[PDB]
DNA sequence: GGAGGTCAAAAGCGCAAAAAAGC
RNA sequence: GGCUUUUUUG
DNA sequence: GCTTTTGACCTCC
């Protein structure tokens, strides 16, 4: 119907061929009758009729006078819908500026014209003179002039200059500027210049002026001449009760602009003297710019509510606009809303429905069946016997209703599992029943909560719905690879009080038959639920090629488990339901069903799995009583002897032998003390008690207490609840963060005095202020996520490259974060997997990893492996389907046309709910020691001191795999050599953390050359410590005589001769910096590398910050090229340093502050992309400097490392996603063979694209630069510009897109969702794949 | 009636193409004609031509030949 | 409450809101996100154009479910042609292409 | 003379609901 | 049927 | 009011 989108500026002409005619009258209606004005805003004759074939005339009427036009009214007889689509022009006496294309953030008219935007203000507004034409005088063409100047110039030189006002002056000059001689005269000037500010803005408008010569616009149509009318309809007069009539704000702003040009078309036509027209053609000026922009300039116009009235810009842009509140989402039909009630009596597979919602809802498909069966003929009919609720409505109802599966949603809709389908069954009441299991997906409890259900109506909406969004279909969560059907609460009390035995009960050391007669013995109540004996049972094992073998023994059980054990499936081993049965061992049992029965038994044995905890929790009576708290009897003796310890603390501060941090620290160490013991003894005491066994004697077992049974089992609550109610609460905050000295020492089972429940309350404020304002950042940010990855579907099978990142076991130096396993898992190997033993093939390339192929790798214990990633696959316009890996909702490799963007984005930004604003090394592991990047040297004392930045430090195990990493810092000792078997517990590395050395660099012996003594070094004999040494003065008392005057501190042997290090021979003076001091003197023996001097020196906001890419407040720098490091002519206000290259030339500069923190100095070789100073690292210079593959793991690594610290498990192939739209734009550094230019910021796949060919022909590339972009910024830089519209900024976007005269290509999602054309993801992928064919 | 579907994707490739020819079939079934292949127990058009997806006897391939065998008139 | 088809908006002809009202409920933005998540294209395709606002498909949707034929008529939803005109109601034009 | 530093302006800041009033 | 103002729930 | 970003004017080297 429609290949594209285009988009260009306006011409009088086609505004001219768009209206129908002109608009005269200011008035709207009579508002005595309710008959149109004619030749007003509302006209018959312009825009059409009123009543449908109908003219105003009243003469001409019905179909037969189709297509006539009136005598006298002159209204065409034609349907009303014409209403919506035929537009008015309003004829301007004078030409008026267009405020958008003059007020963005770079104003198009402010550049194309090359002024300041100031005095294009001055001048449209009558406040200041402009020249239109030098002429042959001693004034500029495009000068600016006042009053006084020009009235002077009036009769200096008269007509020899032009010189003009307004936007008729404006709009004189803009069509006397040719393009072509500006773009050659750029293109000539810009070869020339060499200055960094001049290039951007010289390319800027270069750039403009290429595109109005690409484009069929020409700049003179900026400036309006005749205004469009906005049709009727959509800005209808609606009336109320009484004569008053509604008036919308576009009727009142349309009124008041053709009433002053009116009012300037009749003043003009008398010659009125020119001090009236300048202010009445400014005025009006301020009218138009209310009218297209309101508050823009200025001052708003506003009405009587004294708020600003909308506008055309005020009803696209906003929430409240055309897009985000009637494209992107609109209300529908079908739809019913009601509040969540349990039923325990439901399958998984269906939800309730009240009698008349359904019938509400499915009211268009009962007339169709009753028409069908005969009941009644006409449609009017089956409506009156429909709200009679006759017997028949009922059963056709039920009849009709059988298999049509609803949809089911609660707001806010997080992931993709907040919308499920169902099989409605009707119910009765007037709330809407949901099953319990599904509960936790939605994160939805039943207090209040409320549901909406829609109906699907075609059989494509049936199936799709039935097919993908059905309960049975949606186990395992797309975010990760864990179950989404865990039971939880009520079901696992009941399980947990089934399997659990007693010492002594009723019915205990018998023999039973099978587990039918078992429960035979419970129902008579000849035995105890929960009692030891031996049970006759049968399990059957898929141990075969796919084939059930039957055994059968004798076990040691309980009456209960043997109860339980009928409702496992076959295939499940006996051992998986003979313990306690906690929340944790459950959801893992349900989950191994699913490892071996596929789907049908799995979800059967979740539903129950339900019933049976249900009932038997039921039958349990499991109640909790005040008496259930108990109080541990130490815990009141304990806390005097806390008392006693304060008591002598606070004594210490009255004798004045401690201070106030010292009183604090040891008095919140000895309270916090004193919590842990009362803790523990509380849960000692709790957990066990004691029953008369079968022989009479005390035996311990497990408690059957109430709050233990509901804490341990894990339905609900954990131990620190459990402290809270019987031990003391604990040391709580004041609201900055400190620490209150007193703790609450008392429980919630007892009282708590006045001040205790004050201070308590400090914290629980803090939490509830945090959780109703992390719900308003946090969903914004997931919107950011979705605009940015909205455009990623598989497309391609193979991407066929071999390209891919390095995967290895993250660790921080103590037990691993994350192993191997996990992170590699579901993916594909970019090359093979190569055996620790030499040039063996462990992993076939090219093969997808699962559980089969992972195993393999822990028993052969291989280190790190190569895995294929999206963000390096190279099909453009998508992502490979072997690059994504495994589909983690199914469990095997992921088939073409999945959205998988969108699912990134939703499963990255779900649980930001769950996040909250606000010197020595020791080993702890057996295992060998190993060192890479390190080098180092032998101390004269025996052991070894570092000189490498890169030195880390490994835990070698018996295998080979690395346990642990650390940095240390240079001149560091090391007790031990690498490479021996070491043991745990046991210190390795030792230095100074407060100070940086100034270690030398072999054995030596120091002579004192060149060192000043008065004005650059002293002896600082400084009587608070009564030693003599050489201290280098400080910065101030140096001057440009004194502080070129390095002292150079040279180490040579007993020769004097420079370091004969190998390769080099380069003299190793050492430049010492301000403030040092020197305690070694000549002579003095120096061991390798011994020390000359010591010199002294969180949540969502930061996950939002680093998504951004926000440059941190303290950049640490980095190196840029490899070479050796060169000072240069310093204390320039900052720094200057060079880098020279081993061949290469070194013209590098950069600036460094001088108060800032130096690591590197001359006698160090660095390579590019190491620290010099420190702090937070950049993102833009880690991709600058040490490519694609370093930022996306600093991203993922920084982003998991938040997760994981609030516990909360997301796979890093969703992170990695967005990093890949991120890096979506590039920088053309040299342009080549192709046609673009230097300066140029366009897309990196569009680039590689485009050069492909190029290469494979007689040409050469184009060099070009990955750059990144944050989010929000990435976003509005996009092709698609509805999509960028729709977002953010709607103002600058559109008059972007105009000014280029740019051209949409819908192919996104967002973009086709708008027109509402079938998506190209999911089931409408094949659609556009054989649209695609076509064309 | 039927509760999931897990069989008849696996008999064919991906979901996707599974729901294109089952609403095909459906349709068939529905607006004229088309005697179901397997005997119903009263159930909806849409279930019932997806039974017919999990008993290998119905597919893309094998739906076309037969609607390109009536058009042949 | 539930709503099988009420009146219309006279602006935008969306359905209106609010249970006085007699009005539908708003499928909301971060619905739309996570049905597409899902492969579910038609049933997003149908709550944008049939249920909402294509004015000339909705009734023929009526007509073909009372006689008991289960398909729809794609068209073009209305909504988006109003914001067409509001765009040219600027000085800025824009236009769809050739088929 | 210009590249760097410092000051000034625009744009955004959950979603669903309901209930009322008032304009 | 649009806007404004609050209040309340999730 | 927060915060960022971008543009524009001053000015130090
Ligand atoms: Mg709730
Ligand atoms: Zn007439
Ligand atoms: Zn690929």
């Amino acid at each position: 119907e429609f290949d594209a989108i285009k988009i260009a500026l306006a011409s009088p002409d086609m505004i001219r061929s768009w209206s129908f005619g002109e608009v005269k009258k200011p008035e709207t209606i009579n508002y005595r009758t309710f008959k149109p004005e004619r030749d007003g805003l509302f006209c018959a004759r312009i825009f059409g009729p009123v009543k449908d074939y109908e003219c105003l005339c009243g003469k001409y009427k019905r179909l037969k006078h189709r297509g006539v036009i009136c005598e006298k009214c002159g209204v065409e007889v034609t349907q009303t819908k014409v209403r919506r689509e035929r537009m008015g022009h309003i004829e301007l006496a004078s030409p008026t500026a267009h405020i958008w294309f003059l007020k963005s953030l770079p104003s198009r008219i402010g550049l194309l014209l090359d002024m300041p935007l100031r005095d294009i203000e001055r001048v449209l507004y009558f406040e200041s003179y402009v020249v239109i034409e030098g002429g042959m005088t001693n004034l500029e063409r495009q000068q600016i002039l006042t009053e006084e100047q020009y009235l002077d110039a009036l009769e200096e030189f008269g007509d020899e200059f032009d010189a003009k006002m307004g936007a008729e002056a404006i709009q004189a000059l803009l069509k006397s500027m040719d393009l072509e001689q500006e773009c050659e005269q750029l293109r000539e000037e810009l070869n020339e210049t060499n200055s960094e500010t001049k290039r951007k803005k010289l390319t800027k408008r270069i750039k403009l002026l290429e595109a109005f010569v690409q484009s069929g616009n020409k700049p003179e149509w900026m400036i309006l001449t005749v205004l469009p009318v906005l049709p009727p309809d959509l800005r209808p007069l609606v009336p109320l009760d009484g004569g008053r009539f509604a008036t919308s704000d576009l009727n009142d702003l349309y009124r008041r602009v053709i009433n002053r040009n009116n009012r300037l078309k009749r003043l003009l036509d008398l010659a009125a003297p020119d001090i009236i027209v300048r202010n009445e053609k400014r005025m009006l000026q301020e009218a138009v710019d209310a009218l297209l922009d309101n508050g823009r300039r200025g001052r708003a116009i506003t009405g009587s509510n004294k708020r600003p009235l909308k506008s055309l810009a005020d009803m696209i842009k906003g929430k409240q606009g055309r897009f985000r509140q009637n494209l992107l989402g609109k209300r529908v039909d079908y739809s019913g809303r009601s509040v969540i009630t349990v039923g325990p009596y439901l399958r998984l597979h269906q939800c309730g429905l009240p009698k008349k919602m359904a019938l509400e809802l499915f009211k268009p498909f009962i007339y169709g069946k009753l028409e069908l069966r005969g009941l009644a003929t006409t449609i009017k009919a089956a409506k009156k016997m429909v709200e009679r609720e006759e017997a028949v409505v009922w059963d056709i109802l039920d009849e009709v209703i059988r298999e049509h599966p609803v949809l089911l949603n609660r707001a806010p809709t997080l992931h993709r599992l907040g919308i499920q389908a169902f099989e409605p069954v009707l119910i009765e009441g007037k709330a809407i029943q949901l099953h319990p299991l599904v509960c936790a997906a939605y994160n939805a409890d039943f207090d209040g909560d409320q549901m909406a259900v829609h109906v699907p109506l075609t059989l494509e909406a049936q199936l799709e719905a039935r097919a993908l969004m059905m309960s049975t279909n949606n186990i395992l969560s797309p975010a990760n690879g864990e179950p989404i059907i865990v039971p939880s609460q009520d079901v696992v009390l009941g399980l947990y009080y089934m399997t659990r035995d007693c010492v002594n009960a009723k019915g205990e050391g018998m023999v039973l038959t099978g587990p039918k007669e078992a429960e035979r013995l419970y129902r008579s109540g000849l035995a105890s639920l929960h009692a030891r004996v031996k049970v006759r049972i049968t399990e059957y094992e898929k141990d075969a090629n796919g084939e059930l073998v039957a055994k059968t023994s004798l076990k040691d059980t309980t009456v209960g488990r043997a109860i339980l054990w009928m409702i496992v499936p076959k295939g499940l081993p006996y051992s998986i339901v003979n313990q306690a049965l906690g929340k944790k061992a459950i959801s893992k049992m349900l989950n191994t069903c699913y490892r071996i029965l596929g789907l049908k038994p799995t979800v059967i044995f979740a539903d129950q799995i339900m019933y049976t905890g249900f009932a038997y929790a039921a039958r349990s009576g499991a109640s909790v009583g005040i008496d259930d708290m108990v109080i541990p009897e130490k815990k009141h003796e304990i806390i005097s002897e806390a008392e006693a310890e304060v008591a002598e603390i606070q004594e210490q501060f009255q004798s004045g032998l401690v201070t106030a941090g010292e009183r604090y620290n040891k008095v919140i160490d000895i309270w916090a003390a004193a919590n842990d013991r009362v803790s523990k003894a509380m849960m000692d005491n709790l957990q066990t008690e004691t029953v008369i066994n079968r022989d009479g004697q005390e035996e311990k077992q497990v408690s059957f207490n109430s709050i233990y049974m509901m804490a341990d089992s894990g339905a609900r609550g954990s131990a620190a609840q459990i402290r809270q109610l019987a031990g003391m609460r604990g040391l709580m905050a004041k609201p900055d963060g400190s620490i209150i000295e007193t703790p609450i020492t008392a429980n919630f089972r007892e009282g708590l005095n006045v001040l205790q429940y004050f201070i308590s309350t400090h914290g629980a404020r803090k939490g509830l202020a945090d959780t109703a304002l992390k719900t308003a950042n946090s969903g914004y940010l997931t919107r950011r996520l979705v605009d940015v990855a909205q455009d990623l579907v598989v497309t391609e099978d193979d991407c066929g490259t071999h390209e891919g990142i390095m995967m290895t076991p993250v660790i921080e130096g103590g037990d691993v974060k994350e192993p191997l396993r996990d992170r590699v898992l579901g993916r594909v190997t970019a090359e093979d997997v190569l055996k620790p033993g030499t040039a063996d093939i462990l992993v076939p390339r090219n093969t997808l990893l699962h559980e089969q192929w992972c195993d393999l790798l822990e028993e052969n214990s291989v280190d790190a492996v190569k895995v294929r990633s999206v963000v390096s696959c190279d099909t453009d316009f998508g992502v490979c389907a072997h690059c994504y890996g495994r589909d983690l909702a199914r469990g095997h490799i992921i088939n073409k046309g999945e959205a998988i963007g969108v699912i990134a984005a939703q499963s990255i930004g779900e649980p930001g709910t769950q996040l909250t604003m606000r010197s020595s090394i020791q080993v702890k592991n057996k295992g060998s020691i190993k060192l890479s990047n390190v080098k180092s040297v032998v101390n004269s004392s025996g052991k070894l001191v570092i000189t490498s930045r890169n030195t880390e430090l490994k835990l070698i195990d018996e295998f080979g795999r690395t346990k642990e990493s650390y940095k240390v810092p240079y001149g560091a000792v090391l007790a031990k050599g690498d490479g021996e078997q070491v043991a745990g517990g046991e210190t390795v590395a030792n230095w100074d953390p407060h100070t940086m050395p100034v270690i030398t660099e072999v054995s030596g012996f120091v002579r004192f050359t060149d060192m000043i003594d008065g004005q650059t070094i002293t002896r600082q004999t400084d009587e608070l410590t009564g030693l003599s040494s050489l201290v280098v003065l400080d910065s101030a008392e140096r001057t440009a005589g004194g502080k070129d005057l390095r002292p150079a501190l040279k180490i040579v042997d007993a020769q004097g001769n420079d370091v004969l290090i190998p390769g080099t021979d380069m003299p190793a003076q050492y430049f010492l910096p301000g403030k040092a001091i020197v305690q070694l003197e000549d002579g003095v023996q120096i061991s390798s590398g011994d020390t000359l001097a010591r010199i002294p020196q969180g949540g969502l906001p930061r996950v939002a910050d680093l998504f951004e890419a926000r440059r941190p407040k303290e950049p640490a720098i980095l190196a840029e090229i490899s070479g050796i490091v060169s000072f240069g002519k310093e204390t320039k206000g900052k720094r200057r340093l060079v880098i020279t290259p081993v061949d290469g030339s070194d013209p590098y500069e950069e600036m460094i502050p001088k108060w800032r923190q130096l690591n590197v100095f001359e006698g160090e070789r660095v390579e590019r992309g190491d620290v010099i100073s420190d702090g937070p690292e950049a993102p833009h210079d880690i991709l600058r400097l040490r490519g694609v593959h370093a930022v996306t793991r600093y991203i993922v690594n920084e982003v998991q490392d938040v997760y994981r610290l609030q516990g909360v498990k997301i796979n890093d192939k969703h992170i990695e996603v967005i990093v890949r739209q991120m890096l979506r734009k590039a920088t053309i550094v040299n342009a080549g063979s192709s046609d673009f230019l230097e300066g140029e910021q366009v897309e990196y796949s569009r680039v590689k694209i485009a050069n492909r060919e190029l290469e494979a022909n007689g040409k050469v590339g184009a060099t070009y630069s990955r750059d990144l972009l944050g989010i929000t910024k990435a976003s509005l830089a996009t092709e698609s510009f509805i999509s960028a519209a729709s977002f953010q900024e709607t103002t600058r976007v559109l008059t972007e897109a105009a000014v280029a005269g740019k051209r949409d290509e819908l192919r996104g999602l967002k973009e086709n969702v708008i027109v509402g054309r079938l998506i190209p993801a999911g089931t409408g992928y094949a659609y556009h794949q054989d649209r695609m064919r076509r064309r | 009636a039927r509760v999931t579907v897990q069989d008849a994707v696996e008999k064919i490739g991906n979901r996707f193409d599974l729901v294109l020819v089952a609403a095909r079939r459906a349709r068939q079934m529905q607006v004229g004609g088309k005697d179901p292949l397997v005997p119903e127990e009263n159930d909806k058009t849409t279930v019932i031509a997806l039974r017919e997806i999990e008993e290998g006897l119905i597919n893309n391939q094998i739906l076309d030949v037969r609607e390109r065998q009536e058009q042949q008139e | 409450h539930a709503r099988s088809t009420g009146s219309y908006s006279l602006v935008t002809q969306q359905p209106l809101g609010g249970k006085a009202q007699f009005g539908g409920q708003r499928f909301g933005e971060m619905e739309v996100w996570a049905l597409e998540a899902y492969g579910a294209a038609y049933t997003l395709q149908e709550m944008l154009t049939v249920k909402s606002d294509d004015v000339n498909g909705r009734t023929k949707m009526y007509k073909n479910i009372v006689d008991g034929n289960h398909q729809m008529e794609p068209g073009m939803p209305e909504s988006f042609n109003v914001l067409l005109k509001e765009i040219r109601s600027l000085g800025i034009n824009i236009e769809l292409e050739d088929e």
